């Protein structure tokens, strides 16, 4: 699906992949799934569709929270930030805040305070866009995510 | 007002605010629109001098009186002057790194802006409220950031 660009099929497959890994209690499949999600996100940014990228990152944290691979968590958070930057350029603040919702979930496991800081900075950019759109429910969500980002520091 | 004018000569801004508190007390008991207008304009010049002194704290205390009066009076251009000055004060509070005073300055500014309904003011206020919240996040004080959130988000919720 990645080579085809048929990225919905990559999202579908990832969901079943974590289903299998979790129903088995697999010791390492989590790592492969997360590394694949990083590739999926990188291509989804080139394809512009961040909403696929967040759905893939949804699987990525679901796995990574079992695994505790610190470099993978750091890469995943970096990708979630990049996804937020693109979602802001696309004006999709709703996808941007959900990208941050994943980012903080992962960063809370990793303990990367500079990532939590960068997440809060990005959340302020999201809030600025949400104000500019009048998407004040999304500003509320961005504020909740920032409260997580601050409180876990 | 005479005592306040004397304080404007003398430069004791705490004495000036002590007088101004009684001034609004009398003016609010009277309900005279022009007396309120005068008190507000006096408070504005007190704040202008407090900014030259760099005393942002007492400037915000003066602004708290200014909104107390202005909220009774409905002088729209005075509310605008107050809001503009409240942002000028907040910008100095940011430059000083006193985000607590800056957040209080925003809390005043939004109170006034909600009476005024001036959309450009409201958006300029919310803009600076995010700037204040950004600098409060750079300081990283969580309880101050909960306030910075609460104020900026409520401001956006009116704007």
């Amino acid at each position: 699906a990645i080579l085809e660009g048929d990225v919905e099929k990559a999202v579908r497959a990832a969901q079943e992949a974590v289903k299998a890994a979790k129903e088995a209690g697999d010791n390492d499949m989590l790592r492969a799934v997360a590394i694949a999600a990083l590739r999926i996100a990188k291509e989804a940014e080139k394809q512009g569709n961040v909403e696929v990228a967040v759905k893939a990152a949804r699987v990525a944290v679901e796995a990574a929270k079992q695994a505790g691979d610190n470099d993978v968590l750091r890469k995943v958070a970096e990708q979630a930030l990049r996804i937020a930057k693109e979602a802001e350029k696309q004006g999709n603040v709703e996808v941007a805040v959900k990208a941050a919702r994943v980012a903080v979930e992962a960063a809370k496991q990793a303990g990367d305070n500079d990532v939590l800081r960068k997440v809060a900075d990005q959340a302020l950019e999201i809030a600025k866009a949400a104000l500019e759109q009048g998407d004040i429910d999304v500003a509320q969500k961005a504020m909740d995510v920032a409260v997580e980002a601050l409180t876990q520091a | 007002l005479a005592e306040a004018i004397a304080a404007i000569l003398e430069g004791d801004v705490e004495k000036a605010v002590r007088a101004a508190q009684e001034a609004v007390k009398a003016a609010k008991e009277a309900g005279d629109n022009d007396m309120l207008r005068a008190v507000a304009i006096a408070a504005l010049r007190i704040a202008k001098e407090a900014e030259k002194q760099g005393n942002v704290e007492v400037a915000v205390k003066a602004a708290r009186v200014a909104v107390e009066a202005a909220k009774q009076a409905g002088d729209n251009d005075v509310l605008r002057k107050v809001a503009e000055q409240a942002l000028r004060i907040a910008k100095e509070a940011e430059k000083q790194g006193n985000v607590e005073v800056a957040v209080k300055a925003a809390r005043v500014a939004v109170e006034a802006a909600k009476q005024a309904g001036d959309n450009d003011v409201l958006r300029k206020v919310a803009e600076q409220a995010l700037e204040i919240a950004k600098k409060a996040a750079e300081q990283g004080d969580v309880g101050v950031m909960q306030k910075a959130m609460d104020v900026a988000l409520r401001a956006a919720g009116q704007a």
